[PDB]
This record gives C-alpha cells, structure tokens and sequence, in this order.
DNA sequence: TATATATATATATATAT
DNA sequence: TATATATATATATATA
C-alpha cells in the first residue's frame, strides 16, 4: 500500500503516512466491529473513498 | 520578475518591462529591481535564479 | 554577498562594497556581516562558502 | 582526534568540525600561556569537559 | 514535500482630544 | 470619543 497509494520523496512523508495509517486503522473497526485487536497490516475490508473524504474533511477543520 | 497586475514580465532597474528576451539579454549586462513581498513593489525570483553561479566563473576563467 | 539595489557585489562588516577581489583579499583576513533576508538588509550566502574547510588545515600542517 | 570522538557519520559537519577546532585551540592557549604559536595538533593539555561545556553553551545560544 | 523565517490584517488596550 | 499603538495567527517564498 505504501508503494501504491503514497508516492512522494520516497521516505520524506512522515506526517501523511502516519495519518493515512490512522485513518485506515480506525476505519477498519467500523465495518467489521466483531473482531478484536485489529492492526494496519490485517486483511479485512476497508473503504478508500471514506478515507479520502475523511482527509478532505480534516483539511478544512476550524 | 514582478507579479503586479499586467506586469507578468521582467522588470528593469528603471521600472521598464522586458517584452522579448532575445533582443536585450545579448547587448550588455542589465540591472533589475529588488525582490520584495510588499504589495506595491512585489517581485519574485525567477526559474533559474541562483543556479548558474559557478559556471559563469569557470567559463570566464577558461 | 549583498543583493540590494546597485549592490550586486560583496559587503564587509563596515558597509563597504568591493569591485576587484584581487586588491584586498590577499592582505589580511576580513569579516563580513551575517546572512539576512530583511528587505532593508538583504544579504545572501556566497557561492563557495563552506566547501573549503579541510585543505586549509592540511596546508597549515604541512 | 577526529576519529576517536566524532564518528564519520552525519556528513553535515561543516559547522561541527570548524567550531570544535576553534574551541580546542583556545582551551589550549588558556592552560599553557608561556608558549606561543599554538595549533590544533600541538601537544599541550586541554580539558575535554570544558570543550563539552562550551559546545553546549553554543547549542543553547540566544 | 517539509521547516523555518519573513509578513500582514485584525483585535483589544491606552491615552489623549 | 477618536486616535494611535501593540500582540496574535495565517498565507507565501526560499532552501535543502
């Protein structure tokens, strides 16, 4: 994923990377709430459009 | 280069515009304006500014 | 170096420009003002600053 | 002396090495005044702890 | 892409008119 | 009341 979605300054994106990871991790628990101790690398459903709109919201926060 | 309205061209030390590069840059050395962000005298540096520093000296020497 | 108007040349500690390097640089070491970005005091760094640090000590040794 | 203390890493050492030498020279001049024309490599005493104190005072210079 | 040093409107406050 | 004077934040260039 870090290769396919994030493309910048091969390793110079420490902010965006982390926030992306947080978004995915906290979104996975919404759509599969029964499972426990879910991590990034874990293979379960996760929608990308939701994550895009999530960051697009964080952008204009006040 | 200045960014004011209707001055998207280079500015001379006498506040005069440079329409075509090929006709002036060849004659002799020129003098330009100071770079500043004041709205009355706004001007931003150019594309290749500062890059061609060592080459000039090397060539003059050779 | 100083980038103010009609000051496309170096600047020393006592606000005095220079025309021909060969006339003063040899006599004795000199100190210059600090790099700054003020619109009034616009001073940038030189082309060859920093690079030549080691060979100086090597030569002082030999 | 540049191998025992300062490892080869962190090539961004222009400032570090210069100020290090400039500190050792003065620390040497202080504790052995009778002599003259001292240098970096000249074998006279110096307090490495004082070198540390100086470098720190610089690290927090305001 | 990042940090950082510059910058500039926009309060609120002080004082004198 | 009016006038002037001082901190906060927010957007833009420049360097690496």
């Amino acid at each position: 994923l870090e290769q396919i979605f994030i493309e910048s300054n091969e390793h110079n994106s420490h902010n965006q990377i982390s926030q992306f990871r947080h978004a995915v991790v906290r979104n996975k628990c919404k759509h599969n709430p029964t499972l426990t101790n879910l991590s990034f690398d874990t293979p379960v459903y996760f929608s990308i459009d939701e994550v895009v709109t999530y960051l697009e919201n964080m952008n204009n926060e006040v | 280069i200045g960014k004011l309205a209707g001055e998207g061209k280079p500015k001379l030390a006498n506040e005069t515009l440079v329409s075509d590069r090929d006709e002036l840059y060849f004659d002799a050395v020129q003098s330009f304006i100071v770079a500043s962000q004041a709205a009355a005298t706004k001007a931003s540096n150019g594309p290749f500014n500062g890059e061609f520093d060592r080459m000039i000296l090397r060539l003059h020497t050779r």
